[PDB]
């Protein structure tokens, strides 16, 4: 499609695509005992138990409102792993960083915990709006399951598995049903049933140009006065 | 995430973005071409300071 | 013992050590185990910041002066330094020079409070240094395999025996101190592989190194013993002796 | 390989003899640019094309040269 | 072209056609109107290019254990 | 010159295109993940043809 | 003491194990009850967690299972030694007979 | 583990209370030369450091 | 919709029937009459003022949240929490202070609420009737 | 009761000062300017945000996936995507 | 046998937070304010004319 | 020129002279984790991700 | 749309150019981003700046009149600050060792 | 589906009890004004 054409982006004075040291004046130099008087310096060994300890707190402080939900513990640890396994992985040099990666990291995930500590955060906002969403479809099917009534999930499931009998019955020649075939014949059971519901324009434009929205009625002018309420 | 850039003070554009593509277009010609550092804070100060037997802690 | 404790229960002997980048406190101590929402209380009073730092850094603050306030009754900051301040604040209308001299024997009695109380903080990275030199206890502790399971190090109070450490006996440096700088404590270690405890008791005082007026060293370990104790097997290690290391070196007596 | 064949070819990429006498536009359309007409867009990305071949599209000669 | 009329009949230069209809109206569309904030039942856009990872293999139990046979593979792996 | 503005525009100009290819830089991004996925599900067609073979 | 299972509250019990057989089969239990663990039945006492695919931030996990079952608060300066089945055995010993003789917990 | 992780090339200096004992003052300093009287020895044997000293007598 | 135009419905519940049933569709201007002034879900019944405030209170309080979310100058001062060098924390409550006194914008708004106006000399001009005074007339 | 109260008073400040009624003039307009530079700088971040997490990936490079990417997959999955799942499932692991 | 599957009771919810809803959502980002924003300047007013008014 | 040199010497100048940052550091875990999360993921790579 | 409004362009790139000379190390980008708002009705005159603030009171350069006090009282305090910091050594951090 | 409210065909009735997403907002702030009575008390 289109790629950048400018070779030098990823340049800095630094070097290529350095995002972990760039070039300032005042540069870091190192210190000699024996000349030293005094120092001031707030940099310590203290970064690696502050990281296993953040990590115990905003994990045992977030699952206080997942109310047992093993489920839900278990997902959200594999994205608790995420947020921290971000220096370990990334293609920033964690390890030249400026004045520390380390006590940089730290600092930057407690100001998170403090925002979980009160339950403010908004990945446990983001969380519990997006389980109950999730729950809500769960006991939809449940309730139709027990009145012995067919889930829409479960239709589709059926309509496609003969789909695929239709499709191989017929092919004889060859019989190789690559994932491929059965792929397609989902998407075109998918667009089938997606536009056979009444939901809301996504796409901008229509089959015509012209946008889907409400207030593309241009001229020729044909609506009446609005007309009232029926009593 | 765009709410916790905010609630952190991580007010920053692309401190937290390992490629900070949109940091490298806007300093294609700028003076002292430099993108911010991976995870920089607004407010943390690294900064020290130290007395040895000449002045100006040379 | 730790004077800077507050209600947290995680993490005692580094909670005057760690530096935390949050703006106010936590809603709650850190939890123990995993709790219920109603066990804690949403949207927490008003003021509660405020209160947060009272209870967590200006009171503990004030406890560790207060378990540390028998290194401060000293005939300097007791009667010198206040009656010298008094002297001048008589003058204090005349002019701003009487304001300063009346101050500054304040300033430096708070300067000497807080660091006589603050925990006594030795060198730990030349501790394990000294006992992962010594191959009776590698033999058994490693430091991806080691874990403690107690600290104690506090300092002796007052003067000690007038005749292991005779420079106490000093009219002058007791004018400035009343106790002795001294520490003594013990750890306790476990090791995850081997299954080996040991306690590692060591005595220290603060001696002069390679110059004239400045303290070389303020923990110097000049007794570190180790009671080893395994599976069925009973070690005592020896890696500083006090009968032998004072006789090479005697402690500093500090001064202000 | 024909790619580059052609690039390095001095006959591809020859200025004519009086090249250097005609008139030459020293600009690449940074100076005077049309804000408000519908080719806007279409305008900058000539601009863009301009002075990348320049520089081989290696910008950073453009930073640091003279503007 | 940079001269394309008079000031007021500048919005009228924008409009492109699909169609032959005649007359045709001017106003060129800006952007989609979105008046109600709905929650789509549409899946995000950021699981886009994605490379393998722990979600996956914890997915593919969630939905195998919903099969008798597929409770019987995730047991034994 | 003072360009400081026009790099602002060329940057712009610039996105502007890559938002209008999004969805083709993307779908070649796929086209590479979907080529290592197919090649991994060439192990389990191998697999159930053994029992035909035997 | 209660905590919510499946939006239902329970009441929680704690564990007293007080000898080396019934640790050895309470650590077992409770590395293949984490989700990330491989290979459960390959579990043993010499087993390292590195090869069951748990890493550093899954032997965290471990520990605060175990404070929730036994009652134990533990500091974060012993948790990042706890990289075999071994380990928290061993650990679990010392504390309980750290308990017997010194009358107190370990620091936390 | 955290001695595994720890750099001993923070070692350089000896920090307690904002100085660092590893400062040759013997050789550098109004603390360098040894011909002081009796009142300019027990002045620094109070203080240790001319550092500490110069800051005081500036407000004094 | 909002619960006053639910009030006005219940109160011109019997006008909407004489409009829309009898006038709405009688025949000619009777009609065209009826269907002008129907009553219903009003077209365009939005409101700019409510909503005016709804954006800009909304603006305004995402920079009280970044105004008064600073770093404290006290903490500072002891060089053991998160801060041993910051040479401008003396700007730490400005910004707090600034927006605490945006409270008293309107409280404070124009002359007349910031002091004791009789006093003044531009209220003898609103009781002369906006009319031009010279500067000396609170003295005679 | 006290005499700290008379701070309160604004009919009678021409008799000691006069200058509270001129100063606030100045804070509100340092608050609104404040509330238009500050506004633009928190807000303006989105901008990047929005076109870095959706065109600064390779394919050169590993794209890990973050938090909201991990409960979207797993809590947040539509029907088409639980029957597909299935629908390979039941066809290539059980019907062959 | 695949026939014979059932289904586990779900939860029936998940926590609901007391200080957060979508009109007043209790943290901030550019998002809401642009949707209050565009609900006070309303939606675009497309003009329906063959001609433009002025 | 006098609106640079102001904020060149009071604040650029003026803190390099009286500030610095120091070279040596006090903890390095980053750099021996990278290695060993690298080597977990060396099947992947081998995929050319 | 940010990429073809013209002033969401200039204000978006003018804050990013500003915020990521942190790497400067002058100070907390936090603390210090407030004065200069004010710094700039001080030499924003010369660019005209202050022209929005001019209904709102009856001194056109009342703004810019506070901001240079605001500008030099800060300032001024700067090196007192850092002082402060040094602790009681800060003669040797300044002159270094006596003679 | 098809029973939506429309502004046109609309009862009476149902345009008195519609309670569509103006209302919905509005709830909302009640909810904080109610919450409030202590603070403003
Ligand atoms: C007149 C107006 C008065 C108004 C009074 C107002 C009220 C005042 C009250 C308040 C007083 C101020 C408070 C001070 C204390 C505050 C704390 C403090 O600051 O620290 C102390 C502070 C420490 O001093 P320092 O500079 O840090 O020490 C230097 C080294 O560190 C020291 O190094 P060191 O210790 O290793 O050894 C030092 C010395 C070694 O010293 C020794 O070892 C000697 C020790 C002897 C001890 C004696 C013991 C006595 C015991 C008592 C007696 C026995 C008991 C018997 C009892 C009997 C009972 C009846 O070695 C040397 O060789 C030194 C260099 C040689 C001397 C240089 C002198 C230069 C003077 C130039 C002027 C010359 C004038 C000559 C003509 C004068 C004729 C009038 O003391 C002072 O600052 C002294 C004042 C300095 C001011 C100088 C500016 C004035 C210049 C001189 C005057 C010039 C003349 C002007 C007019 C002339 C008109 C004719
Ligand atoms: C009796 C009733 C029953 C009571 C019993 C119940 C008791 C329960 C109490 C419950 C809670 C009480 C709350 C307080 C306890 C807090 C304890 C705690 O741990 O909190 C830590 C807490 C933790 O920090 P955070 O939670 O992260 O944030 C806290 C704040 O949000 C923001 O933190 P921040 O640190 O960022 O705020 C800094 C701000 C804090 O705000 C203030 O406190 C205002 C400070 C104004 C006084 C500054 C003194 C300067 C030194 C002058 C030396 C002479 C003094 C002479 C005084 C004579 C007075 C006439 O101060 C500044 O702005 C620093 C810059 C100062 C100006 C720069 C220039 C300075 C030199 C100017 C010299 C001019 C001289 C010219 C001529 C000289 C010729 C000789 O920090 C606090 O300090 C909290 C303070 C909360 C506000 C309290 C005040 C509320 C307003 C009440 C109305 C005014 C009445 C008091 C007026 C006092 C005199 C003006
Ligand atoms: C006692 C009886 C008194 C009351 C009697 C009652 C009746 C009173 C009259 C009320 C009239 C209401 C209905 C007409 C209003 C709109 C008229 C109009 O031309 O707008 C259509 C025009 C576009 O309509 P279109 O043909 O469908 O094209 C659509 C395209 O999207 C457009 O964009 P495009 O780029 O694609 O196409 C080109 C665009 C070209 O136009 C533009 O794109 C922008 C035009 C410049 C906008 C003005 C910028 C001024 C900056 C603010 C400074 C003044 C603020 C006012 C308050 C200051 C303090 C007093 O539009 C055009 O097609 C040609 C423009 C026609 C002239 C435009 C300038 C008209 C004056 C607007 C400002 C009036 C205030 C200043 C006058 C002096 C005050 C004493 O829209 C605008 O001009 C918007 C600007 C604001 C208009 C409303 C402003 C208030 C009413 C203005 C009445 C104008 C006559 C009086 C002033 C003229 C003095 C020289
Ligand atoms: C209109 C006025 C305009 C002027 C405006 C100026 C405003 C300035 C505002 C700046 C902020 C000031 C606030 C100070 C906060 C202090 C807080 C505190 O106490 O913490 C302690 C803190 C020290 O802690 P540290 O350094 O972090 O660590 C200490 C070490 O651990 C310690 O290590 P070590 O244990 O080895 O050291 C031993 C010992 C050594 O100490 C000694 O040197 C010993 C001295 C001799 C003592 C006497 C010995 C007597 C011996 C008697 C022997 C008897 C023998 C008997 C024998 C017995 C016979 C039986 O050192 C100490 O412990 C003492 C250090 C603390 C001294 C604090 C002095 C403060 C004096 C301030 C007085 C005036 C305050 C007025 C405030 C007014 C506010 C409204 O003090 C400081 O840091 C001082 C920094 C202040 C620098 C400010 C510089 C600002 C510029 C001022 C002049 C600018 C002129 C240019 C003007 C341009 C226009 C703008
Ligand atoms: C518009 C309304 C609001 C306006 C608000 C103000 C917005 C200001 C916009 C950002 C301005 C940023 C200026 C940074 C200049 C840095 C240039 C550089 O990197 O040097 C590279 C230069 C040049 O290298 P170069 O590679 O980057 O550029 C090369 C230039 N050519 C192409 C010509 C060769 O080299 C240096 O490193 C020299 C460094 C000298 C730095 C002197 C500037 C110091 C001023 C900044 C400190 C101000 C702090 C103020 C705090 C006040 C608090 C109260
Ligand atoms: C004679 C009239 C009295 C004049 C008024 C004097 C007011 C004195 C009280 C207010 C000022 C207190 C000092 C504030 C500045 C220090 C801030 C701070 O708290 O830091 C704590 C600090 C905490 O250390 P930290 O803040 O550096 O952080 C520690 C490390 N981290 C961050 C990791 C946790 O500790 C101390 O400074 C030591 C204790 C300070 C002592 C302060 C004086 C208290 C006086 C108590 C009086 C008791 C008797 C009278 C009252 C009886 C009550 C019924
Ligand atoms: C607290 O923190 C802060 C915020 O929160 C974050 C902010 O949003 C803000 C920003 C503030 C805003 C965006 C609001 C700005 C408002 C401004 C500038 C003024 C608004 C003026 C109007 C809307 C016009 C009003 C006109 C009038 C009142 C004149 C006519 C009189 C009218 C309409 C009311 C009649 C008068 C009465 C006394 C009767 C009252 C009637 C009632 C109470 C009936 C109520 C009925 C129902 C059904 C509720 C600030 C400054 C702040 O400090
Ligand atoms: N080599 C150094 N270089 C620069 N600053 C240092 C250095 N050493 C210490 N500092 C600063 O002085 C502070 C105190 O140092 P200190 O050795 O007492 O810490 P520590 O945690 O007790 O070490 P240990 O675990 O070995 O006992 C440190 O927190 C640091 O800010
Ligand atoms: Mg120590």
């Amino acid at each position: 499609g289109y790629k950048i054409r400018n070779k030098s982006i990823f340049w800095t004075r630094a070097g290529w695509k350095n995002n972990w040291h760039p070039k300032n004046f005042n540069a870091p130099r190192p210190s000699y005992g024996e000349f030293t008087m005094g120092i001031r310096c707030r940099n310590d060994h203290h970064s690696f138990l502050r990281y296993v300890q953040t990590y115990r707190n905003m994990s045992r402080h977030c699952k206080q409102y997942f109310l047992g939900d093993k489920q839900l513990e278990e997902t959200f640890i594999l994205g608790l792993r995420s947020l921290f396994l971000v220096p370990y992985d990334s293609q920033c040099l964690t390890d030249q960083i400026k004045h520390g990666g380390e006590r940089r990291f730290v600092d930057q995930l407690d100001r998170d915990f403090e925002l979980i500590s009160y339950n403010t955060h908004p990945y446990q906002l983001f969380t519990y709006t997006v389980r109950n969403e999730h729950l809500a479809w769960k006991n939809e099917q449940y309730e139709k399951i027990q009145k012995g009534e067919k889930t829409f999930e479960q239709e589709l499931l059926d309509y496609l598995d003969e789909q695929v009998l239709a499709e191989k019955a017929k092919l004889r020649d060859g019989q190789n049903f690559s994932i491929e075939r059965m792929t397609e014949i989902a998407l075109h059971v998918f667009r089938k049933a997606r536009a056979g519901k009444v939901r809301p324009a996504q796409d901008v434009r229509g089959p015509d140009g012209n946008v889907n929205d409400f207030l593309e009625q241009r001229r020729p002018f044909e609506h009446p006065n609005p007309t009232g309420v029926t009593h | 995430e765009l709410e916790e850039l905010t609630e952190t003070h991580n007010y920053i554009p692309g401190a937290k973005d390992d490629v900070n593509l949109r940091g490298y277009l806007a300093t294609q010609f700028a003076w002292g071409k430099k993108v911010i550092s991976f995870y920089r804070h607004p407010a943390d100060d690294f900064k020290c300071a130290k007395a040895t037997k000449n002045m100006l802690g040379r | 013992q730790m004077g800077f404790s507050s209600d947290n229960p995680y993490n005692k002997r580094w909670e005057y050590k760690w530096k935390h980048s949050y703006y106010t406190y936590p809603r709650d101590y850190e939890h123990t185990e995993v709790r219920k929402p109603q066990d804690s209380k949403d949207v927490p009073p008003i003021y509660f910041a405020y209160y947060k730092d009272f209870v967590d850094r200006w009171l503990p603050g004030m406890n560790m002066w207060w378990q540390r306030r028998h290194r401060i009754f000293d005939k300097f900051n007791v009667y010198f330094l206040p009656g010298m301040s008094l002297f001048f604040y008589q003058f204090a209308d005349l002019a701003l020079g009487f304001k300063i001299m009346a101050a500054f024997p304040l300033f430096l009695a708070y300067t000497r409070i807080r660091d006589k109380t603050l925990d006594p903080d030795f060198k730990e990275t030349y501790l394990r240094d000294m006992i992962y030199q010594n191959p009776e206890i590698t033999k058994y502790f490693n430091e991806e395999t080691i874990h403690v399971l107690d600290y104690e190090f506090e300092y002796l109070p007052g003067y000690l025996c007038p005749e292991k450490f005779p420079e106490y006996q000093n009219k002058t440096w007791q004018f400035f101190n009343t106790d002795t700088a001294q520490a003594e404590g013990f750890f306790k270690f476990g090791d995850v592989e081997s299954g080996a405890t040991m306690t590692l008791k060591f005595k220290t005082m603060p001696i002069p190194g390679k110059f004239r007026y400045q303290v070389g060293e303020p923990f110097y370990f000049y007794d570190l013993r180790a009671e080893i104790k395994c599976d069925g097997v009973y070690k005592e290690v020896v890696l500083v002796d006090e009968k032998e290391s004072l006789k090479k070196i005697r402690p500093f007596l500090f001064l202000i | 390989s024909l790619h580059e064949k052609m690039q390095t070819d001095y006959l591809w990429v020859k200025d004519h003899s009086q090249a250097d006498s005609w008139a030459k536009a020293r600009t690449h359309g940074y100076n005077y640019i049309a804000h408000t007409v519908p080719n806007k867009k279409e305008r900058y990305e000539m601009i863009w094309r301009s002075m990348g071949k320049s520089t081989d599209w290696e910008l950073e000669k453009f930073r640091l040269g003279k503007k | 072209t940079l001269q394309w009329g008079s000031l007021a009949e500048r919005p009228m230069v924008d409009r492109v056609m699909s169609t032959s209809t005649w007359p045709v109206p001017y106003y060129q569309r800006l952007f989609k109107a979105y008046p109600i904030r709905e929650k789509k039942d549409k899946m995000s856009l950021l699981l886009s290019d994605i490379d393998i990872d722990d979600t996956n293999w914890y997915q593919a139990k969630d939905f195998l254990r919903g099969s008798f046979r597929g409770r019987q593979i995730v047991d034994y792996v | 010159p003072l360009l400081q503005r026009f790099y602002r525009r060329a940057a712009a100009n610039e996105i502007f295109t890559m938002e209008a290819f999004y969805h083709e830089n993307i779908e070649n991004k796929l086209r590479n993940l979907m080529r290592i996925t197919k090649g991994q599900l060439e192990y389990w067609d191998i697999h159930t043809s053994y029992g035909e073979i035997r | 003491l209660t905590q919510y299972v499946e939006g239902q509250i329970v009441n929680r019990n704690q564990l007293t194990l007080k000898k080396q057989e019934d640790i050895e089969q309470y650590v077992l239990k409770l590395v293949r009850g984490y989700f990330r663990t491989t290979n459960k039945q390959g579990l043993n006492i010499n087993s390292v967690l590195q090869d069951h695919g748990l890493d550093e931030f899954d032997s965290i996990e471990l520990a605060m299972q175990v404070e929730e079952d036994l009652g134990y608060v533990i500091s974060a300066e012993t948790i990042p030694v706890l990289n075999k089945v071994k380990h928290f055995v061993n650990y679990i010993n010392h504390v309980e007979q750290f308990k017997a003789e010194n009358g107190k917990a370990p620091i936390a | 583990m955290w001695y595994k992780y720890f750099s001993k090339q923070s070692w350089n200096l000896r920090v307690w209370r904002k100085a660092n004992l590893k400062y040759n003052q013997d050789d550098f300093g109004m603390t360098q030369p040894k011909y002081i009287a009796r009142f300019g020895d027990f002045r620094f044997r109070l203080v240790r450091t001319e550092g500490a000293l110069r800051g005081c007598m500036f407000f004094v | 919709m909002n619960p006053i135009q639910k009030a006005w419905l219940k109160i011109l519940e019997p006008v909407s029937y004489v409009i829309n049933e009898k006038m709405a569709k009688r025949t000619g201007i009777i009609g065209k009459l009826g269907r002008f002034f129907a009553i219903g879900p009003r077209e365009y019944g939005v409101h700019p003022i409510n909503r005016m405030f709804i954006f800009m209170n909304r603006k305004y309080m995402a920079f009280q949240a970044v105004a008064l979310h600073r770093y404290s100058f006290v903490k500072s001062l002891t060089h053991n929490g998160f801060h041993m060098l910051r040479v401008f924390r003396h700007f730490a409550f400005v910004l707090p202070a600034t927006v605490l006194a945006g409270l008293g914008l309107f409280v404070y708004w124009g002359d007349d609420n910031k002091c004791y106006s009789p006093d003044r000399f531009p209220y003898l001009k609103k009781r002369a009737g906006d009319m031009a005074l010279p500067l000396n007339s609170l003295n005679q | 009761i006290l005499d700290y109260l008379f701070l309160l008073d604004l009919n009678d400040d021409l008799t000691r000062k006069a200058v509270f009624e001129q100063v606030i003039i100045f804070i509100f307009i340092y608050c609104t300017m404040n509330f238009l530079a500050w506004s633009t700088v928190v807000e303006l971040i989105w901008p990047t945000h929005f076109f870095n997490r959706r065109h600064s990936s390779s394919q050169e490079f590993i794209r890990f996936r973050t938090y909201t990417e991990v409960l979207l997959k797993i809590s947040a999955y539509n029907d088409f995507f639980y029957v597909l799942n299935n629908y390979y499932y039941n066809q290539k692991l059980i019907l062959k | 046998k695949e026939n014979t599957g059932s289904m586990k009771k779900p939860m029936a919810k998940a926590y609901e937070h007391p200080y957060n809803s979508e009109h007043h959502p209790l943290n901030f980002s550019a998002v809401k304010i642009a949707e209050t924003f565009h609900d006070f300047i309303g939606p675009e007013q497309v003009s329906p004319h063959y001609e433009s008014f002025a | 020129s006098q609106f640079v040199a102001f904020f060149a010497i009071v604040f650029w100048l003026f803190l390099f002279l009286y500030t610095f940052f120091i070279i040596e550091k006090h903890e390095d875990f980053f750099s021996k984790k990278r290695e060993e999360r690298k080597k977990k993921l060396k099947e992947l790579w081998n995929l050319k991700n | 749309n940010p990429n073809t409004e013209e002033n969401t362009i200039d204000s978006d790139y003018l804050a990013a150019s500003g915020t990521v000379e942190a790497e400067k190390e002058i100070t907390s980008i936090d603390d210090y981003l407030g004065l200069v708002f004010a710094i700039a009705y001080v030499f924003g005159v010369f660019f005209y700046v202050h022209g929005w603030t001019s209904m709102l009171s009856h001194a056109v350069l009342l703004l810019s009149c506070y901001s240079i006090i605001i500008m030099f009282l800060f300032i001024l305090g700067m090196p007192t600050l850092l002082l402060y910091d040094f602790g009681i050594f800060f003669l040797a951090y300044l002159k270094g060792a006596g003679k | 589906p098809q029973l939506w409210p429309n502004p046109n065909k609309l009862r009476f009735a149902d345009l008195y009890k519609y309670q569509g997403v103006e209302m919905k907002k509005i709830n909302d702030s009640i909810k904080n004004y109610k919450a409030a009575k202590f603070y403003i008390g």
